[PDB]
């Protein structure tokens, strides 16, 4: 996926 | 309700940096560890040999000034983007929001922020880098080449009018809250709601800035156009990041910024 989502995903 | 304090708390546990610690540094009482000024090729390369060793036993130095002051703020950047995003997740009501929306408040938002909370950091002559152990002079960026020496300068100028304004802390997170809760943003599909909680966080930031200012009777709409001047600061430094995208060779952006910058 995009880079933001995975930030926004993150624990 | 009270929102504002949770905004303040996630502001100061979310941010490495912020104004209270800059100050200190420069006013000039870091004693201990005092920040080194680099205002020249000589001083840049004392600096990275102290903080990034690493570095330059890989034989970075064997690269333009112009290349490591860029990668150093590029990284900041990223850093800071990865702090605005756990801020963001404690501003009450994010959370809930759609996770593609949730990614257009921060796409849009995180630069205006980001040079909003790089004033902190700024007085007339230079600004903090390296976790406030270093110093990069205002007048050594201006003597960099084309287009490096035309980044900062224009940071520098809304800096010292913002700082102008003396706000601190708890202030600076309310409108950090209210420029990443931004309703009008290009893409936002729950417009209504996001604009419901922009209402909230603007309300408060009012409230806030008659006790905190009493005596600035106008620091409200003051701020509120700060606000617009960011949003033409960013579009004017997307331009400059235009340009570094197509003619310049070893300049490379990292992956998360060019995301970022994808469609702006
Ligand atoms: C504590 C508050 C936050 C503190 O933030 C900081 O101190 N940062 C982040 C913001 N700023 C920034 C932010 C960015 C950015 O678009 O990502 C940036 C860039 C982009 C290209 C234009 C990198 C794709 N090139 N340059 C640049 C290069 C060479 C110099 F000689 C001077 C400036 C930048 N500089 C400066 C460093």
């Amino acid at each position: 996926p995009s880079l933001l989502k995975k930030l926004l995903l993150a624990p | 309700k009270s929102l504002a304090k949770r905004i303040y708390e996630a502001y100061l546990k979310n941010f490495n940096m912020n104004k209270v610690k800059a100050r200190v540094i420069l006013s000039g009482k870091a004693s201990n560890n005092p920040p080194f000024v680099i205002h020249d090729m000589e001083t840049l390369c004392m600096a990275e040999k102290t903080l990034v060793a690493k570095l330059v036993a890989n034989g970075i130095q064997n690269k333009e000034a112009e290349v490591r002051i860029f990668h150093c703020c590029q990284c900041t950047s990223v850093e800071t983007v990865t702090e605005l995003t756990e801020f963001a997740k404690a501003i009450p009501g994010f959370a809930n929001l759609d996770l593609n929306d949730q990614v257009t408040l921060l796409k849009y938002g995180v630069y205006e922020a980001i040079f909003a909370m790089l004033s902190s950091v700024m007085n007339k002559d230079g600004m903090l880098v390296a976790y406030g152990n270093g110093f990069i002079t205002r007048e050594f960026l201006k003597s960099l080449r084309k287009p490096f020496c035309d980044i900062m300068e224009p940071k520098f100028d809304f800096a010292m009018k913002f700082n102008a304004l003396e706000l601190d802390d708890s202030d600076i997170s309310l409108f950090v809250a209210a420029i990443i809760c931004c309703g009008d943003r290009p893409g936002l599909l729950n417009v209504g709601h996001i604009e419901k909680m922009q209402e909230g966080i603007v309300h408060v930031l009012r409230l806030h800035l008659q006790s905190n200012h009493p005596d600035d009777i106008f620091l409200f709409p003051k701020l509120l156009q700060k606000m617009a001047d960011l949003r033409q600061l960013v579009t004017e430094h997307a331009q400059l990041v235009q340009i570094i995208k197509k003619t310049e060779s070893d300049a490379a952006l990292h992956p998360l910024l060019q995301e970022i910058y994808r469609d702006m």
